[PDB]
């Protein structure tokens, strides 16, 4: 099907005036492959994944060129914001940046994505025509001004749209035996009783990747909202994923619940039911 | 802006008594991302305790994985304790084998 | 692949 890659940044201004925090992650799908630390003093793009640990030690001094010029560009953007935003050194601040792009099953571009977020809200963000800004406050409209001045979005989208698909498929290909993977997830329902009255079924689904995926409930055919939990997908910890449904249903109608399973590695979608 | 953070413990696979197995603690949705997670074995923090690299969400909030690898019995009880910034005190979920 | 330029904000 379709893939991704996605750089996510996390920039942590410390309480007082220490060293801020730098975090860059970089995934295909939901594969984590590389990570930078400031935490993790290393100083060095580190891989997280065998398939990019095969790149020659051009591809890693240039990442870790380009990693090292990222955090000290959040380390600029730490003190400009607090300037936008008339703030104190004294306090902790984040910011946060997200991009990358999409492809299809032809690996062809899709869309792409460059966007900020400074104490966990919207900052701006790069639209998806690649061509015009967001801006959410008065403070991300003189970044939206300055951006378009120098015709920041022409370049990004160059990169975006070119360079990004061009190496994603080469991680695609690199990693093709566990990138292109699809794992489905494995399905089983449990019961339990609360009182003579009420019984609980939880419907699981386990080791499947990618992350995304479905699990609904439904009464006699017809979709069921009301008496369910649904917790967040879960990592497992060994690169695939977690996830369970419940419904509270009363004692003698257990059949009448059934749990439907939808995810990119079912051959066709699964309906399971309490026997 | 502040977010609390949402916690799983949970095992990477189905927990059998004397089997080795990994513990882990999923902390999401949360806002901001310093946090602090200790994994606890009969109420004690377990010393060793790996986690994931910091990421976050579509919605901009944060999460990490801590884990560890153990072997459970029935005698032993494990948790996760998480406390942050939204918290006042720190918050304990004891693993439930069936969740 | 990184992106090879910088933007402040």
């Amino acid at each position: 099907g379709s893939h991704s890659m996605r750089y996510f940044f996390t920039s942590v201004s410390r309480p007082g005036r220490g060293e801020p925090r730098f975090i860059a992650v970089g995934y295909v799908d939901d594969t984590q492959f590389v990570r930078f630390d400031s935490d993790a003093a290393s100083q060095r793009m580190e891989p997280r994944a065998p398939w990019i640990e095969q790149e020659g030690p051009e591809y890693w001094d240039g990442e870790t060129r380009k990693v090292k010029a990222h955090s000290q560009t959040h380390r600029v953007d730490l003190g400009t914001l607090r300037g936008y935003y008339n703030q104190s050194e004294a306090g902790s601040h984040t910011v946060q940046r997200m991009y990358g792009c999409d492809v299809g099953s032809d690996w062809r571009f899709l869309r792409g994505y460059h966007q900020y977020a400074y104490d966990g809200k919207d900052y701006i963000a790069l639209k998806e025509d690649l061509r015009s800004w967001t801006a959410a406050d008065m403070a991300a409209q003189t970044t939206k001004h300055k951006w378009e001045a120098a015709h920041v979005a022409e370049q990004l989208r160059a990169y975006l749209e070119g360079t990004c698909v061009e190496w994603l498929r080469r991680y695609l290909e690199n990693g093709k035996e566990t990138l292109q993977r699809t794992d489905a997830p494995k399905t089983h329902m449990t019961h339990h009783a609360v009182s003579d009255h009420e019984a609980t079924l939880r419907c699981w689904a386990l080791s499947f990747y990618p992350a995304e995926i479905t699990l609904t409930w439904q009464r006699d055919g017809e979709d069921q909202t009301q008496d369910t939990e649904l917790v967040e997908t879960r990592p497992a910890g060994d690169g695939t994923f977690q996830k369970w449904a419940a419904v509270v249903v009363p004692s003698g109608q257990e059949q009448r619940y059934t749990c439907h399973v939808q995810h990119e590695g079912l051959p066709k979608p699964l309906t399971l039911r309490w026997e | 802006i502040q977010r609390t953070p949402k916690i799983q413990v949970y095992s990477r696979h189905p927990a059998e008594n004397g089997k080795s197995n990994f513990l882990n603690c999923y902390v999401s949705g949360f806002h901001p991302s310093d946090i602090e997670v200790d994994l606890l074995k009969n109420g004690e923090r377990i010393e060793k305790v790996e986690h994931s690299d910091l990421s976050f969400s579509k919605d901009w909030s944060f999460y990490l994985l801590y884990y560890t690898e153990f072997t459970p019995t029935e005698k032993d009880e494990y948790a996760c304790r998480v406390n942050h910034v939204t918290l006042s005190q720190p918050k304990i979920v004891k693993w439930d084998r069936d969740m | 692949y990184l992106q090879p330029r910088t933007f402040l904000l």
